């Protein structure tokens, strides 16, 4: 709120405001505009589907293992296990004490509901594959869906039927060691640790800046108009509204560029939830570094995390060719 | 204005323990959270009073004249505090004190009922609740839904194959310019 | 239908309508800002000089010569951040009108929603709309499936297609239409053994 930020609770301050005329408004349009458009990028990731995919009942999905993405019924947050550490390690007084002005309104989508969406996308991932993007979700089991996306590659059907039991050991045990290695590496969520940092540092550049004299003689306002006559007065706290007027452009300026790459950058997320999860693109070193097979998306404080699954060939030789 | 210190707020005791020297009390934004008495020697407390801003919850102006409204972040325990009713009219009144009154994360509105129905979203109101004005001549807020629930049954020997298709027509739409001009 | 329902929902060209309506808020904001004070005397740059004394008056002025170049300042920054969005949205006309028009793409859902088929571009003020020809499938049916099959010892994989039964018989046939073939070897490459 414009008013309550530059000036307090100062009835005659409340009017010199007014003078100015009109320059408060863009500041809370600009900052809507954000704040719709903020709840709108949550919906073209998450939702690209409408009817909410129920989870199968039943394990052993051909062979292989997702407990660690699947959801636990036995936990009291409905959330899965590898996202049960992603909430952790990523932290967040800290949003009490703010309330001078600004204030920090609560998303449309809570940490539920968003839950859900993944829990619906890995549902229907599992059991139908790519169709239920486009369509009538159909089924099919998954120790195919996976010899249809080797047939993507030119590696053919034979390489996943044939020695099957390896290649579920190996997609066991690589979905075992992501486990470990987010938790000691210091910037495994580097990338959104230093998203919230930034709000963090930039409301508060924005409220230290309250006890400043911008060329005035003190910051106080309630105080220095009985000390000083009131010609004296207007001929003073014109800086200090210009000081906080201009303090205050320049958070606002800086938001919507940031504003500018988070668009950026929920249409890459937009665009891998659409093409890695479901389908499988030929698009090199996109959805993960090699031939790719497939994916599995997770979430995140104000973040999406991706789970790719890559191919990459191994032992060589040397032959002679014609 | 107890012990220099001129400001509002509001005092209670609290769990901390000053210096024997020590007089003030200040936080990392800077500002007085805590302030000892002179006359009588405890811990106090101050907190920030009110705040927040209102929403008024309104359908199209053809169709309806009364209106809701939200209160963010205030407590329902406490809104006559932050609503000051001995000031406001009985008509503003209405949405102060009344059997209609809703607790939520994103706030306390008023002058709607929560219904236990739900459905598909028509006005966002904050944490996952929607309003909508359903027929007589009332506001609700109930809340969102996300859709149906297939629940597709998975099998290791079952295969749906589609028999018949359709052709659609999609319009999708994108800006390539805006206007020009000079000054 | 197309022309039905551009014609009757009001927001089929909203997006197009909020580029022509910030415009033209934005320029009725930036002349009504002409009008402020910006705490000096009054709006009108003749009457400062006119009763002020000209050193003091040349201080009051200040503000005003200022106040506006804020106003142009502010506006023109605007313009910047808001034509980087317009250019994020052309660079992306410019790559569907040369993908999804002049060819078949198979980025799943960039050219409409479900299996693309062809495009038409529109002309539109200020924008362009596309008319994304899509393919869907319709209706369902159950059927029993194995991963291969041996006739002599030896499995055999379709060629290209999914093994389908229906209760005594079994079919290979496509993926997006139901259409059932005879299992000849035209189907079926040969690989392994079936143990
Ligand atoms: C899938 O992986 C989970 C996680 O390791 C397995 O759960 C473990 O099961 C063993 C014995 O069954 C226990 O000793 C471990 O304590 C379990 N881990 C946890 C975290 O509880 C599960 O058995 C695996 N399932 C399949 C089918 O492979
Ligand atoms: C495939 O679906 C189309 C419609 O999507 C069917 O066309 C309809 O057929 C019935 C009877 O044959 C007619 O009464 C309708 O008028 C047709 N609709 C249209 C839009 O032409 C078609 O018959 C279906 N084909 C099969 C083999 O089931
Ligand atoms: C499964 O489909 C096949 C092919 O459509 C059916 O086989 C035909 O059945 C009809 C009627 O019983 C016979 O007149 C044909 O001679 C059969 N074809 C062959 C190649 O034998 C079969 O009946 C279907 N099974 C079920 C349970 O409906
Ligand atoms: C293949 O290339 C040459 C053969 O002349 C030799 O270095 C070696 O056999 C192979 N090199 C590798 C595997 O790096
Ligand atoms: C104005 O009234 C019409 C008539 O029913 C109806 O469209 C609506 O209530 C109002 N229009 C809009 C755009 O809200
Ligand atoms: C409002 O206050 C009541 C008790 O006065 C409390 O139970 C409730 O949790 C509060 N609402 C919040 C904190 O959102
Ligand atoms: C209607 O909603 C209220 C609010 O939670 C709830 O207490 C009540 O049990 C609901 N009624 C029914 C029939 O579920
Ligand atoms: C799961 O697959 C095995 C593989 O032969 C099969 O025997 C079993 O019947 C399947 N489960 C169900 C419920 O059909
Ligand atoms: C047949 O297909 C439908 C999908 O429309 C499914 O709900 C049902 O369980 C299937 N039945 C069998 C026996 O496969």
């Amino acid at each position: 709120d414009c008013t309550m930020y530059i000036c307090g609770d100062s009835t005659e301050c409340s009017n010199l405001l007014l003078q100015y005329g009109s320059f408060c408004t863009q500041l809370k349009r600009a900052l809507t505009g954000i704040a719709v458009e903020q709840d709108k990028n949550t919906q073209e990731v998450f939702a690209q589907v409408k009817q909410i995919y129920k989870t199968p009942p039943i394990k052993y999905f051909g062979g292989f293992n997702f407990s660690q993405i699947l959801p636990d019924p036995s936990k009291p947050s409905k959330r899965s296990p590898i996202e049960d550490l992603l909430f952790n390690k990523v932290t967040l007084l800290i949003c009490a004490q703010k309330f001078k002005g600004l204030t920090v309104l609560p998303p449309l989508l809570t940490d539920e509901m968003i839950a859900q969406y993944t829990s619906a996308l890995l549902a229907g991932t599992i059991t139908s594959g790519w169709t239920f993007g486009a369509g009538p979700a159909l089924q099919i089991p998954f120790p195919m869906q996976m010899a249809y996306r080797f047939n993507g590659i030119g590696v053919t059907q034979n390489v996943l039927y044939e020695n099957q039991k390896l290649i579920a050991n190996q997609f066991n045990s690589a979905i075992g060691k992501i486990q470990d290695s987010l938790s000691s590496t210091p910037s495994a969520l580097g990338k959104l640790q230093d998203v919230v940092n930034h709000n963090a540092q930039a409301l508060n550049t924005l409220v230290k800046q309250l006890s400043s004299k911008f060329g005035a003689i003190s910051s106080v306002l309630n105080d220095i108009f009985s000390r000083l006559d009131p010609p004296e007065a207007e001929v003073q706290i014109d800086r200090l509204i210009t000081g906080r007027l201009q303090s205050l452009q320049t958070y606002v300026t800086q938001q919507l560029i940031r504003a500018a790459e988070i668009r950026a950058s929920a249409n890459l997320a937009a665009t891998k939830m659409s093409e890695c999860v479901l389908g499988q693109s030929k698009r090199v070193d996109f959805c993960g570094k090699g031939y790719h097979l497939m994916s599995f998306p997770q979430s995140a404080p104000h973040g999406v995390v991706f789970l790719h699954v890559t191919y990459v060939p191994a032992q060589e030789k040397n032959f002679t060719t014609a | 204005n107890f012990n220099g210190l001129k400001g509002t707020g509001v005092l209670t005791e609290s769990n901390k323990k000053f210096l024997p020297f020590q007089q003030f009390g200040r936080d990392i934004a800077d500002t007085t959270d805590a302030v000892r008495d002179p006359q009588t020697l405890e811990i106090l407390d101050i907190t920030p009073c009110s705040f927040g801003g209102v929403s008024v919850i309104t359908p199209g102006t053809n169709t309806s004249n009364q209106v809701a409204v939200l209160y963010q972040g205030v407590n329902c325990t406490e809104v006559p505090v932050a609503i000051h009713a001995d000031q406001l009219t009985p008509t503003w009144r209405v949405y102060s004190t009344g059997s209609n009154v809703f607790q939520t994360r994103a706030g306390c509105l008023i002058g709607a009922e929560y219904v236990n129905n739900s459905y598909e979203c028509d006005i966002p109101i904050g944490a996952g609740i929607c309003a909508s004005y359903q027929t007589s001549q009332s506001i609700i807020a109930y809340t969102m839904s996300l859709g149906a629930e297939n629940s597709v049954a998975y099998s290791n020997n079952s295969i749906a194959i589609p028999t018949n298709f359709t052709i659609s027509v999609t319009t999708e739409i994108l800006p390539v310019s805006m206007t020009k001009t000079s000054v | 239908k197309i022309q039905d329902s551009l014609s009757s929902t009001p927001s089929a060209l909203g997006k197009l309508q909020d580029v022509v309506n910030h415009n033209a808020q934005a320029l009725n904001t930036l002349v009504k800002q002409l009008s402020s004070k910006f705490g000096a005397i009054s709006s009108v740059l003749n009457d400062i000089f006119s009763r002020l004394d000209p050193p003091e008056a040349e201080v009051q002025i200040d503000r005003l010569i200022t106040g506006r170049l804020q106003s142009l300042q502010t506006y023109v920054t605007q313009q910047l951040i808001r034509a980087a969005e317009i250019r994020a949205s052309a660079n992306l006309a410019a790559t569907k009108m040369s993908e999804c028009v002049l060819g078949q793409s198979k980025r799943v859902d960039f050219c409409g929603k479900g299996y693309h088929l062809m495009s038409f571009p529109q002309s539109a003020p200020h924008g362009v709309v596309f008319l994304h020809v899509t393919y869907v499938p319709a209706q369902e049916k159950n059927f029993t499936t194995a991963p291969a099959i041996c006739h002599d010892g030896k499995a055999h994989f379709p060629r290209e297609g999914v093994f389908v039964s229906n209760g005594t018989h079994w079919f290979v046939t496509q993926r997006n239409f139901y259409e059932p073939q005879i299992i000849t070897t035209d189907n079926t490459f040969v690989s392994g053994n079936c143990d």
